[PDB]
C-alpha cells in the first residue's frame, strides 16, 4: 500500500516510480533537438517565453562545459544547471589531473553514473533534467549523447527530448543523417523547431542554436548570430 | 524516513514508555534465577532452558556469569542482548581496576551499567537491552551484597528478589519466610530449593534442569562456586519428607 | 507525523505558525519607546500564594543598555538570552563600544528559524525557539524596541504588546500613546495591565516593571517604587 | 546516509518479532546435520541446486575458519558468506594478538557478538542464518550454533534446516557417546536420507570433518566412496 | 504469523513473516524490463558469448548500445538488467579488477570477482536505504588452472558456478533447451559452438537472426583476450547453421 | 614597566609607570598600564603589550559575563583563577605577561598575582615588572598594616619613583589607585621629573 | 492516507510536479510585493514595505548586500537575512581575492547553486524567498528575479508579491519608454508600477515606500522614509 | 546519529512530549520540601514498604555536594544522570570560583539542562522534577522547584510529586509562620503532610534536614516514628 515517494522501493514489478515520475517531469517542459553529422553536432533549443519582461536569453539551455561538450537541457532549470555546473567540475577535474582533454565518452558515463547513483536512496530525490551533450575532438567523430533522470546514456544520432518529442523524432529521422556538412543542418533545425511548436499562444517560440563544427574548431557559439535572421526565413512551412 | 521509525524514545500519553515495559513482559516469558544472601555470602538459584538431551557440557552455564574474582551475574530475559552487555560490563570493571587498583565495590559497577542501559533507552532511536539481569558481590566497604537491576535503568538492593514468572511463588513467598536479621547460608540453600520446589512443573530438579550457584570465601578471598553436580542430589533429596 | 521543515496548505511553515502558538499561551509582556526612554513590563501570573514571587525572571538585562521582555514558553529564551549577552560582550570585545537594539536583535533572530532535523551535529536545534521577545534599549540614535517573533521577523516598535493579550491590550495602547515618556507612560501602561488582570490588582509582587532611560543604564525597579507607582492608580 | 534506529523491537506480547521470522526463515533453508563425536565430528549438508547445471565444485558449505574450525549454515544464502567474512577476520584478530589458533568457545562469543548488532543498530534486519561451528580445540572437539537472536549452545548433536524436528528426534535415537569415526559420517548420511527429496546424490551433498589434523572438506570421491558403502 | 504482517515488509528490504524479504524477488523482475537477453556458453576450450540486442528506430548508434563489456584483458561480461543499474555495477567491477592487480599482484581470476561484486550486491539487499540494483552479471573468463568458467550473480548476491544458464527475458525456455542439449555430451567440447549459442535464441525465441542484433563474445584458450566478434564472423558463424 | 601594589586597613593601591619599551627603542611615554575591567576592581601588565592587554580584556568581557550571568558582582578569586585557566592553557607558546587582580570584593581587598607560568597566588603586597625588585625593596621598608591614605601614596611614589629611577626599562609617570568599598578612584598622574624635584631626589 | 506527498521534498507528484518547492513559489506569492526595472544606464528597485502592528519601520525590505549589486526581499524575512548573509560574504570574498567588482550574473548563478542544494537533499526546506536582485556590473545594470525553485531570470522590468501580476500587466504595457527615461522620470514610472498592488485606495506614502538606486557612477543607494518624498508624482487614483 | 525531531510544537500551542513528561512526574513518588527559615527539610513518600528493600539504596534523597541536595519524583533512572552532572558541574563551579556553590545557579543549570533536551534531535526530555534546597554564603536556605519543560521556580513548599497537588493545597492552608523555629514544628508540619496522604512512618516515610552548611543528616526510623507520633498528639 503506497510503494511510491521513494527511490529505495520498487514496485511489486519492478518499477521505481521515482524514475518515471522524474520522467514526464521533463515530458513536461519544451523541445531541445541535437543533430549529428559528420562535421559535428548542431544543438537547437525552443523556448516558451512567457511574458514580454523577460530578455534575450533569459534562461540559457544551451550551456557549455568544457570548452567543447554542450548542454540542451530538457526539465528542471534549477537541476539541469546543477548538474551542468558538476559538468564543468568534471571535466575540469580530468583536464587537470590527466592533462588530455576529456574524451566526451567518458564525461557522459561519468556524469550518467553520477546521476543514477543519486537514484538509489530515500534520503535523495533523483533529478528532474534530461539534457544532452556533444563535441568533436579532431581525431573523434562528432560524438554526442544524452542522458535520462534513470542515468541511462547512449550515443544518438539525431535525439530529441522534451515535450513534442513524439513529433518531433519524426522529422530528424526522415532529414537526411549523415553526409551533410552542418550549415545546411543549422538552417534546417528551426524546420523542426517551427513544425513541432504546435501554438500561438503566449510562448512566441524564440529559439535559440548551438554548435560545434569545423567553423568552430571544437568550441561553441550561441549561432554567430546571422542564421538567426536567415533560418527565420523558414516560416510559411508550417503555415502551409 | 519518519514513516519507518517505531519510535521507541517517546513518552506515552500515559506518560511511561511504551519499549521499556514490553521488555518488562518479555521477563515474564523467561525467566528464573532468584537470589539469598546471609551473613556468609550468597546464592543464585537458576533455571535451565527445558527437558532436551542433547545438551553435552556447559563450563559455566548459560545463566551464571563470572566477571571479577568476587562478583557474579544472572539474566533473565532476551539472552542475545544481554551476553554482549555482561562482556560489556566486564570492561567496565576491569578498567576500575585500571584506574584504581581495586576490587571495584559491586554498586560502582551497577550503577556504571544502569547508566549506559539508561543511555539506550535515552536516545540513539535503538531498542532498549530487553534483560533485568541481577548481581552478587563482595567489597572490603559493605558486606556481602547482591543489586537487581531491570530494563527500565533502576536497581537496588533487593535482599531475596527474584526475577521472571511466578512472582510470589518466587517473590512474595520470600517476603513471608526470609530472616533479616541471620540466615545461616545452608539453610538459603533450603529456602532456595524450596521456592524453585514450587516453581516448576517437574519434581525431577536435579542439575539437568537446575543451576544453582553460591558466593563464599575462605581467608579472605571470595570463593564462586557453581555447585558441580552430586550437591544437587544431595539438596534434593533434603524434605525428605515435606517442605510446605 | 510530517517533519519540521515542511510548508504547510495555507502557506507557511508548519513549526513557525505553531510556534505564533504558545504566545498566546504565558504571561502577557507590555513595552513603550518614549522620546526619553522605554518602559517595559510583564505580569508574570504567580500561581499559589504560599511562595515567593521574586525570582520570575521576565524582565532580563542582556547589557546595561539593552533589557529584553519575553513570554509564552517561558525558559526557551535563555538559550537565546545567553547568545544575547555573549554577543554583546564580543562586540564590545572586538569593537571597544557599545551596541545598537538591531545589531543584538539581528543576532538572536538569526537563531530563530535555525533548526532541522537532519543537518549538522545534534547540538542544533529540533522545533523553533516558541518565546516571542522585545528588546528594550537605549542607543547613540535613540531608545527603541524592537519585537522579535519565533520566525526571526523582528520590527521597530514604539508600542507593542505580546502573551495573550496580544489583541485587546495591543487595541487600547494603540489609541493612548502618541507623545513622550514625562514620567507617566510608565503609569499608563499598568493602567492596560490594570485593564488585562487576571487574578490580583496588580501589587507590587505579582508584576515586574523596569525602564531604560539615557542617562543612567537600566532600572529594573524593585518593590517601594512600584507601589510607590501602584499607590498613584 | 543510514538510519541508526532499530528496526528490530518488542512485540506488545514480550517478544521479538524479527527474530521468530530469521528462525522462520532459517527454518525454510537446506537441511543440515552435525554430530559431535569422541575424537571428532561431522557436518553434513544438502546441496540442491535447480537443475543438473550448476559447477558443484564452485560454492562451498562446509569451509574452514582459517585453522580447524569450519562452519555450516541453513538458510539466507549471502548472509552466511558476510559471517564467514566476519568470522574469518575475528580470527585472525585473534592469532595476531595472542599467537594461537582461535579457541572454538571464543570463536562462536565473537561471532555471537557481532550477529546481536544486527538485532540492534539502524535499520539493519538481523541475518537469519543459524550456522553452526566445529573445532577440534585442544583435547576434546567443540560444537556449537549461532541462532541470528545471538544464542549459542553446545551438544552431541543436532540438525536444523528443513524438518529439524526429525533430526533432533532421530539424532536422540542413535547417539552414543563413544561413537566416533565414520559412524557418525554413516548416521550422518542416512539423517540427510531421511528426506533428501531423492535418490541421495554424492554430488548433492557435501561432509566436513576434524578428524585431530585441522578441518578438512571431503572430496567428492569419499563421500560417494561410503554412498557406495550403504 | 504468516499474513500477520509488520508494517513495511513491502517497502524496506526488511524479514516479512515466513521469511521471503519482499524486495530482492521485486528486484528479480526488475531484470525482466525490455529484456534482451544473454545466454552463456561453455566450452572445453572456449567460453564464447551470446545475447540479442534490439534497437529501436534506425536512430539509435548501434556501436553505442551493447551489453558486452569488458572487464580486464581477460574478463568480458554481460548483463541483461535495467541498463540503469548496469554501468553501475560493471564501473565498481572494473574497479575491483584493477584493484586487485594493484593490491594482490596477478590479474583477478574469475570467480572472486563475481564473489566480491556478488557481497557488495549483498550489503545493497542487507542495509535498508538503497535499493538492490536489478542487474544480473554473465561473466566468463579463464585462468591459468582450470578451464573457461562462467558466473552469474543475482541482485541478492547468489553467484553459482554454471556450467552455462543465462537469465534475460525467457530463461526458463533457454536453460530447458540447454538442458535438452547439453545430456547429449555431458563432457561437452564444442568448440565451434554453432548448434548451441545462437540455437538457444533461434529455438526460444523464433527470429532466426541476421548478423546485427546478436552480439557474442568468445574466450579461448589459445586467446584469452576477451574479443567481441563483428559481422563478419558472425556472418560466417550463422550462415555454418 | 614596574607595576607595584599592596593592600592595606583602607583598600589597595595600585601603581605602575607609563613606559612601553621595544628592546631598546621606546614607544610611549604614558601607557594606560592599569586595565579598569569594572567599577569594582583593576588588572596590571607586566609584558608582552598585546599580550597582557588582550588577556585583562579578555578577562573583562569574561567577567563582564559573569556579572550578567549570575547578577553578582565577581569575587576576585575568580577572575584570577579563570585567567589561570586560560592562560594556563596556552603555557609554552611564547606566552609572557604578570598582573595583580586586585579590587574589592565581599571577603576582602584581593591582591591576586597571576603571571605566564600560571603561578596564581595571593598576597600582601607585590610589584610585578621589568626590574621591579628595586620596588620591592623600597616598598617593604615602608610598608606596613597600619599605614593611613597619605604616606601609603607617598610609599607608592616614593616606591615605583625609585624603581624607576635606578631601572632603565621604566619611567614616564605614575597613575596611582586606591581601591575599597566603593570602586577605585585615581589620584595621580604625576611624571618622573615632578616628583625629582618635589622630592629632591 | 489524504496527501502522502506531505512527506515531501525528496517525492515526485505523478504528472511532473515535485509538489513542494513551487509551494515554496505561492509562499513568496504570499509576500509583500516589490517592483524593481532597468534602464539603459541604471537599474532601480522599489519596495512597498507592510506595517502589521503599531506602527514600525514596517520590515524593511531591500537591502545592501554590496558595493552595488542590491537586493530586494519578499517572503520569510530570518531566511533571506541567512540568503543575504551567503551573498554578502562571497560578494566580500570576490572583493578580497580577485580585487574586482563580483558580476552580478555569475553572483545570482552561485546562490542559484546555493539554494538548490535542499531541494535536491532529504528533509531540508527550499529557501522560501523570491529575491528581485540588481546591480550594475561592467555592462548594463542586470536585474534578477531568482525564486525558491532556484530558477533565476535574466529579466527586465519583474515585480514580484502580493498581487504583483497587476503591476505586471501595467509594467509590461510600458516597456516602450525604457533604455532612455533619465532617473527623475524613472523612478516616477516605477512607483507608478508599483501604484496597482495596493488595494484602489491608498497613497504610496512616505513611510511605507522604500526603494534603491544602482548604476553608472553611483553606488547602491537607499532611500528610506525621508528621502522618497523627492519622488511624489501621481494620481493614478490607483 | 539519531535525528528524528520529537519534541516539536504540535497544533494549539501544545508540546506533547513535554506534558507526557508532566504525566510522567505525576506517576511517581509524592517528594515534599519546606523552607523553615533557618532549616530545609524533605519527605517523600517512604518506600513502599521495605520487607525485602535496602534502605541505603531506595533513596529519592540525594545529596550534590554538602549542602545543596535533590528529591526527584518521576522515572527514578533518568534522574541520576542529572544527578550525576550536576554533582560533576557543581565540582566544577568549585573549580572556577570557590565557593559554597549557590543553590540557585546549580538549579538554572539543571533547568538549563533539561531545557537543552527539549531542543537536541531525538532524546526525550526527562521525566523528573527537583527539589533543589540548601544553602549560600549567607545562610538564606533557599528551595527551587524545577520542571521537565526546564523552568524552576523559588517556592516554599513545591510538593511536586504523585498525590501532591493535595499536599500543596495543604502546605497552602497550613504554612504562615508557625514553622519559623528551629526544626520541630517544621518537621511536624512535613511528616503531617505526607501522613495526609499514606500511612505511618514505621514502614513508609524518610525525611533529611540540612542546618547552616553542616550535617546533611538523614532521619532513621526513629525520626519519622517520632514525627508520626508528634503529629498524632497535636492532633
Amino acid at each position: 500500500t503506497g510503494y511510491d515517494l521513494s527511490a529505495s522501493t520498487f514496485s511489486p514489478d519492478g518499477r521505481v516510480f521515482q524514475v518515471e515520475y522524474a520522467m514526464k517531469a521533463v515530458e513536461n517542459s519544451s523541445t531541445a533537438i541535437g543533430i549529428r553529422c559528420k562535421d559535428g553536432v548542431v544543438f537547437g533549443v525552443e523556448k516558451l517565453v512567457l511574458s514580454k519582461l523577460y530578455e534575450e536569453g533569459s534562461n540559457k539551455r544551451l550551456f557549455n562545459v568544457d570548452r567543447h561538450v554542450g548542454m540542451a537541457v530538457a526539465g528542471l532549470l534549477a537541476d539541469a544547471r546543477s548538474l551542468a555546473d558538476i559538468a564543468r567540475e568534471e571535466a575540469s577535474n580530468f583536464r587537470s589531473n590527466f592533462g588530455y582533454n576529456i574524451p566526451l565518452k567518458h564525461l557522459a558515463d561519468r556524469v550518467a553514473m553520477y546521476v543514477h547513483a543519486y537514484t538509489l536512496y530515500s534520503a535523495v530525490r533523483p533529478f528532474g533534467c534530461s539534457f544532452m551533450l556533444g563535441s568533436y575532438s579532431v581525431n573523434d567523430g562528432a560524438q554526442l549523447y544524452m542522458i535520462d533522470p534513470s542515468g541511462v546514456s547512449y550515443g544518438y544520432w539525431g535525439c530529441a527530448i522534451g515535450k513534442a518529442r513524439q513529433a518531433a523524432k519524426t522529422e530528424i529521422e526522415k532529414l537526411q543523417m549523415k553526409e551533410m556538412t552542418c550549415r545546411d543542418i543549422v538552417k534546417e533545425v528551426a524546420k523542426i523547431i517551427y513544425i513541432v511548436h504546435d501554438e500561438v499562444k503566449d510562448k512566441a517560440f524564440e529559439l535559440e542554436l548551438s554548435w560545434v563544427g569545423e567553423l568552430t574548431n571544437g568550441r561553441h557559439e550561441i549561432v554567430p548570430k546571422d542564421i538567426r535572421e536567415e533560418a527565420e526565413k523558414y516560416a510559411k512551412e508550417s503555415l502551409k | 524516513s519518519r514513516r519507518y521509525d517505531s519510535r521507541t524514545t517517546i513518552f506515552s500519553p500515559e506518560g511511561r514508555l511504551y519499549q521499556v515495559e514490553y521488555a518488562m513482559e518479555a521477563i515474564g516469558h523467561a525467566g528464573t534465577c532468584l537470589g539469598i544472601l546471609a551473613n556468609d555470602g550468597v546464592l543464585l538459584a537458576a533455571e535451565r532452558r527445558n527437558i532436551h538431551k542433547l545438551l553435552d557440557e556447559v563450563f559455566f552455564s548459560e545463566k551464571i556469569y563470572k566477571l571479577n574474582e568476587d562478583m557474579a551475574c544472572s539474566v533473565a530475559g532476551i539472552t542475545s542482548d544481554a551476553n554482549v552487555l555482561t562482556n560489556e560490563l566486564r570492561l567496565i570493571a576491569q578498567r576500575y581496576l585500571l584506574q584504581y587498583q581495586e576490587p571495584i565495590p559491586c554498586e560502582q559497577l551497577v550503577t556504571a551499567l544502569c547508566d549506559i542501559k539508561q543511555a539506550y533507552t535515552q536516545f540513539g532511536g535503538k531498542r532498549p537491552f530487553g534483560v533485568s539481569l541481577l548481581y552478587i558481590g563482595w567489597d572490603k566497604h559493605y558486606g556481602f551484597q547482591l543489586y537487581q537491576s531491570d530494563p527500565s535503568g533502576n536497581y537496588g538492593g533487593w535482599k531475596a528478589t527474584c526475577i521472571g514468572n511466578n512472582s510470589a511463588a518466587a517473590v512474595s513467598m520470600l517476603k513471608q519466610d526470609y530472616k533479616e536479621g541471620e540466615m545461616t547460608l545452608k539453610s538459603a540453600l533450603a529456602l532456595a530449593i524450596k521456592v524453585l520446589n514450587k516453581t516448576m512443573d517437574v519434581s525431577k530438579l536435579s542439575a539437568e534442569k537446575v543451576e544453582i550457584a553460591t558466593l563464599t570465601r575462605e581467608n579472605g578471598k571470595t570463593v564462586i562456586r557453581v555447585l558441580k553436580q552430586k550437591e544437587v542430589e544431595q539438596l534434593i533429596k533434603k524434605h525428605e519428607e515435606e517442605e510446605a | 507525523d510530517r517533519g519540521v521543515n515542511t510548508f504547510s496548505p495555507e502557506g507557511r511553515l508548519f513549526q513557525v505558525e505553531y510556534a505564533i502558538e504558545a504566545i498566546k499561551l504565558g504571561s502577557t509582556a507590555i513595552g513603550i519607546q518614549t522620546s526619553e526612554g522605554v518602559c517595559l513590563a510583564v505580569e508574570k501570573r504567580i500561581t499559589s500564594p504560599l511562595m515567593e514571587p521574586s525570582s520570575i525572571e521576565k524582565i532580563v538585562e542582556i547589557d546595561a543598555h539593552i533589557g529584553c521582555a519575553m513570554s509564552g514558553l517561558i525558559a526557551d529564551a535563555k538559550t537565546l538570552i545567553d547568545k544575547a549577552r555573549v554577543e554583546t560582550q564580543n562586540h564590545w570585545f572586538t569593537y571597544n563600544e557599545t551596541m545598537t537594539v538591531e545589531s543584538v536583535t539581528q543576532a538572536v533572530s538569526n537563531l530563530a528559524l535555525q533548526f532541522g532535523e537532519e543537518d549538522a551535529d545534534p547540538g542544533a536545534m529540533s522545533r523553533p525557539f516558541g518565546v516571542a521577545l522585545l528588546f528594550g534599549g537605549v542607543d547613540e540614535k535613540g531608545p527603541q524596541l524592537f519585537h522579535m517573533d519565533p520566525s526571526g521577523t523582528f520590527v521597530q516598535c514604539d508600542a507593542r504588546a505580546i502573551g495573550s493579550a496580544s489583541e485587546g491590550a495591543q487595541s487600547s495602547l494603540q489609541e493612548v500613546y502618541h507623545k513622550s515618556m514625562t514620567l507617566k507612560e510608565a503609569i499608563k501602561s499598568s493602567l492596560i495591565i490594570l485593564k488585562q488582570v487576571m487574578e490580583e490588582k496588580l501589587n507590587a509582587t505579582n508584576i515586574e516593571l523596569a525602564t531604560v532611560q539615557p542617562g543612567q543604564n537600566f532600572h529594573m525597579f524593585t518593590k517601594e517604587e512600584l507601589e510607590e507607582v501602584i499607590k498613584d492608580i | 546516509r543510514g538510519y541508526s534506529f532499530s528496526l528490530t523491537t518488542f512485540s506488545p506480547s514480550g517478544k521479538l518479532v524479527q527474530i521468530e521470522y530469521a528462525l522462520a526463515a532459517v527454518a525454510g533453508g537446506a537441511p543440515s546435520v552435525g554430530i559431535k563425536a569422541a575424537n571428532g565430528v561431522v557436518l553434513a549438508t544438502e546441496k540442491k541446486q535447480k537443475s543438473i547445471l550448476y559447477d558443484e565444485r564452485s560454492v562451498h558449505k562446509v569451509e574452514p575458519i582459517t585453522k580447524h574450525i569450519g562452519l555450516v549454515y541453513s538458510g539466507m544464502g549471502p548472509d552466511y558468506r558476510v559471517l564467514v567474512h566476519r568470522a574469518r577476520k575475528l580470527a585472525q584478530q585473534y592469532y595476531l594478538v595472542y599467537q594461537e589458533p582461535i579457541p572454538t568457545a571464543q570463536l562462536v562469543q565473537r561471532v555471537a557478538s557481532v550477529m546481536q548488532e544486527y538485532t540492534q543498530s539502524g535499520g539493519v534486519r538481523p541475518f537469519g542464518v543459524s550456522l553452526l561451528i566445529c573445532g577440534w580445540n585442544e583435547g576434546r572437539p567443540y560444537l556449537f550454533q549461532s541462532d541470528p537472536s545471538g544464542a549459542y549452545f553446545a551438544w552431541k548433536a543436532t540438525a536444523m534446516g528443513k524438518n529439524y524436528v526429525n533430526g533432533k528426534t532421530f539424532l536422540e535415537k542413535r547417539y552414543n557417546e563413544d561413537l566416533e569415526l565414520e559412524d557418525a559420517i554413516h548416521t550422518a548420511i542416512l539423517t540427510l536420507k531421511e528426506s533428501f527429496e531423492g535418490q541421495m546424490t554424492e554430488d548433492n551433498i557435501e561432509v566436513g570433518i576434524c578428524n585431530e589434523a585441522g578441518f578438512r572438506r571431503l572430496t567428492p570421491t569419499e563421500v560417494k566412496d561410503y554412498l557406495a558403502a550403504i | 504469523s504468516r499474513g500477520s504482517s509488520a508494517g513495511f515488509d513491502r517497502h524496506i528490504t526488511i524479514f516479512s513473516p515466513e521469511g521471503r524479504l519482499y524486495q530482492v524477488e521485486y528486484a528479480f523482475k526488475a531484470i525482466n524490463q525490455g529484456g534482451l537477453t544473454s545466454v552463456a556458453v561453455r566450452g572445453k576450450d572456449c567460453a564464447v558469448i551470446v545475447t540479442q540486442k534490439k534497437v529501436p528506430d534506425k536512430l539509435l548508434d548501434s556501436s553505442t548500445v551493447t551489453h558486452l563489456f569488458k572487464i580486464t584483458e581477460n574478463i568480458g561480461c554481460v548483463m541483461t538488467g535495467m541498463t540503469a543499474d548496469s554501468r553501475s555495477q560493471v564501473q565498481r567491477a572494473r574497479y575491483e579488477a584493477a584493484n586487485w592487480k594493484y593490491k594482490y599482484g596477478y590479474e583477478i581470476p574469475v570467480d572472486m570477482l563475481c564473489k566480491r561484486i556478488a557481497d557488495i550486491s549483498q550489503v545493497y539487499t542487507q542495509n535498508a536505504e538503497m535499493r538492490p540494483l536489478g542487474c544480473c552479471m554473465i561473466l566468463i573468463g579463464i585462468d591459468e588452472e582450470q578451464g573457461p568458467q562462467v558466473y552469474k550473480c543475482d541482485p541478492a548476491g547468489y553467484y553459482c558456478g554454471f556450467k552455462a544458464t543465462a537469465a534475460g527475458v525467457k530463461q526458463t525456455e533457454s536453460t530447458s533447451f540447454l538442458e535438452k542439449k547439453v545430456k547429449k555430451k555431458f563432457d561437452w567440447t564444442f568448440e565451434q559452438t554453432v548448434e548451441t549459442a545462437i540455437t538457444c535464441l533461434s529455438t526460444v525465441l523464433s527470429i532466426d537472426f541476421k548478423p546485427s542484433e546478436i552480439e557474442v563474445g568468445v574466450v579461448t584458450v589459445e586467446n584469452p583476450k576477451f574479443r567481441i566478434l563483428t559481422e563478419a564472423e558472425i556472418d560466417a558463424h550463422l550462415v555454418a547453421l | 614597566t614596574t607595576t607595584l601594589a599592596f593592600k592595606f586597613r583602607h583598600g589597595v593601591i595600585v601603581a605602575a609607570d607609563s613606559r612601553a619599551t621595544a628592546g631598546a627603542y621606546i614607544a610611549s611615554q604614558t601607557v594606560k598600564k592599569v586595565i579598569e575591567i569594572n567599577p569594582y576592581l583593576l588588572g596590571t601588565m607586566a609584558g608582552g603589550a598585546a599580550d597582557c592587554s588582550f588577556w585583562e580584556r579578555l578577562l573583562a568581557r569574561q567577567c563582564r559575563i559573569y556579572e550578567l550571568r549570575n547578577k553578582e558582582r565577581i569575587s576576585v578569586a575568580a577572575a584570577s583563577k579563570l585567567l589561570a585557566n586560560m592562560v594556563y592553557q596556552y603555557k609554552g607558546m611564547g606566552l609572557s605577561m604578570g598582573t595583580m587582580i586586585c579590587g574589592w570584593d565581599k571577603r576582602g581587598p584581593g591582591l591576586y598575582y597571576v603571571d605566564s607560568e600560571g603561578n596564581r597566588i595571593s598576597g600582601a603586597t607585590f610589584s610585578v615588572g621589568s626590574g621591579s625588585v628595586y620596588a620591592y625593596g623600597v616598598m617593604d621598608r615602608g610598608y606596613s598594616y597600619d599605614l593611613e591614605v597619605e604616606q601609603a601614596y607617598d610609599l607608592a611614589r616614593r616606591a615605583i619613583y625609585q624603581a624607576t629611577y635606578r631601572d632603565a626599562y621604566s619611567g614616564g609617570a605614575v597613575n596611582l589607585y586606591h581601591v575599597r568599598e566603593d570602586g577605585w578612584i585615581r589620584v595621580s598622574s604625576d611624571n618622573v621629573a615632578d616628583l625629582h624635584e618635589k622630592y629632591s631626589g | 492516507a489524504a496527501n502522502q506527498y506531505d512527506n515531501d521534498v525528496t517525492v515526485w507528484s505523478p504528472q511532473g510536479r515535485i509538489h513542494q518547492i513551487e509551494y515554496a513559489m505561492e509562499a513568496v506569492k504570499q509576500g509583500s510585493a516589490t517592483v524593481g526595472l532597468k534602464s539603459k544606464t541604471h537599474a532601480v528597485l522599489v519596495a512597498l514595505k507592510r506595517a502589521q502592528s503599531e506602527l514600525a519601520a514596517h520590515q524593511k525590505k531591500i537591502l545592501h548586500v554590496d558595493n552595488h549589486i542590491g537586493i530586494s526581499i519578499a517572503g520569510l524575512t530570518a531566511d533571506a537575512r541567512l540568503l543575504c548573509n551567503f551573498m554578502r560574504q562571497e560578494c566580500l570574498d570576490s572583493r578580497f581575492v580577485f580585487d574586482r567588482p563580483l558580476p552580478v550574473s555569475r553572483l545570482v548563478s552561485l546562490i542559484g547553486s546555493k539554494t538548490q542544494i535542499p531541494t535536491q537533499r532529504y528533509g531540508r526546506r527550499p529557501y522560501g524567498v523570491g529575491l528581485l536582485i540588481a546591480g550594475y556590473d561592467d555592462m548594463g545594470p542586470h536585474i534578477f528575479q531568482t525564486c525558491p525553485s532556484a530558477n533565476y531570470f535574466d529579466c527586465r522590468a519583474m515585480s514580484i508579491g502580493a498581487r504583483s501580476q497587476s503591476a505586471r500587466t501595467y509594467l509590461e504595457r510600458h516597456m516602450s519608454e525604457f533604455m532612455e527615461c533619465n532617473l527623475d522620470e524613472l523612478v516616477k514610472h516605477g512607483l507608478r508600477a508599483l501604484r496597482e498592488t495596493l488595494p484602489a485606495e491608498q497613497d504610496l506614502t512616505t513611510k511605507n515606500v522604500s526603494i534603491g538606486i544602482v548604476g553608472k557612477d553611483l553606488e547602491f543607494t537607499i532611500y528610506d522614509d525621508d528621502d522618497v518624498s523627492p519622488f511624489l508624482d501621481g494620481l493614478e487614483e490607483r | 546519529s539519531y535525528d528524528r525531531a520529537i519534541t516539536v510544537f504540535s497544533p494549539d500551542g501544545h508540546l506533547f512530549q513535554v506534558e507526557y513528561a508532566q504525566e510522567a512526574v505525576k506517576k511517581g513518588s509524592t517528594a515534599v520540601g519546606v523552607r523553615g527559615r533557618d532549616i530545609v527539610v524533605l519527605g517523600v513518600e517512604k518506600k513502599s514498604v521495605a520487607k525485602l528493600q535496602d534502605e541505603r539504596t531506595v533513596r529519592k534523597i540525594c545529596a550534590l555536594d554538602d549542602n545543596v541536595c535533590m528529591a526527584f519524583a518521576g522515572l527514578t533512572a533518568d534522574a541520576r544522570i542529572v544527578i550525576n552532572r550536576a554533582r560533576v558541574e557543581c565540582q566544577s563551579h568549585r573549580l572556577t570560583v570557590e565557593d559554597p556553590v549557590t543553590v540557585e545557579y546549580i538549579t538554572r543549570y539543571i533547568a538549563s539542562l533539561k531545557q537543552r533536551y527539549t531542543q537536541s534531535n531525538g532524546r526525550r526530555p526527562f521525566g523528573i522534577s527537583a527539589l533543589i534546597v540548601g544553602f549560600d554564603f549567607d545562610g538564606t536556605p533557599r528551595l527551587y522547584q524545577t520542571d521537565p519543560s526546564g523552568t524552576y521556580h523559588a517556592w516554599k513548599a513545591n510538593a511536586i510529586g504523585r498525590g501532591a497537588k493535595s499536599v500543596r493545597e495543604f502546605l497552602e492552608k497550613n504554612y504562615t509562620d508557625d514553622a519559623i523555629e528551629t526544626d520541630d514544628l517544621t518537621i511536624k508540619l512535613v511528616i503531617k503532610a505526607l501522613l495526609e496522604v499514606v500511612q505511618s512512618g514505621g514502614k513508609n516515610i524518610e525525611l533529611a534536614v540540612m542546618r547552616r552548611d553542616q550535617s546533611l543528616k538523614i532521619l532513621n526510623p526513629e525520626e519519622i516514628e517520632k514525627y508520626v507520633a508528634e503529629i498524632e498528639k497535636e492532633k
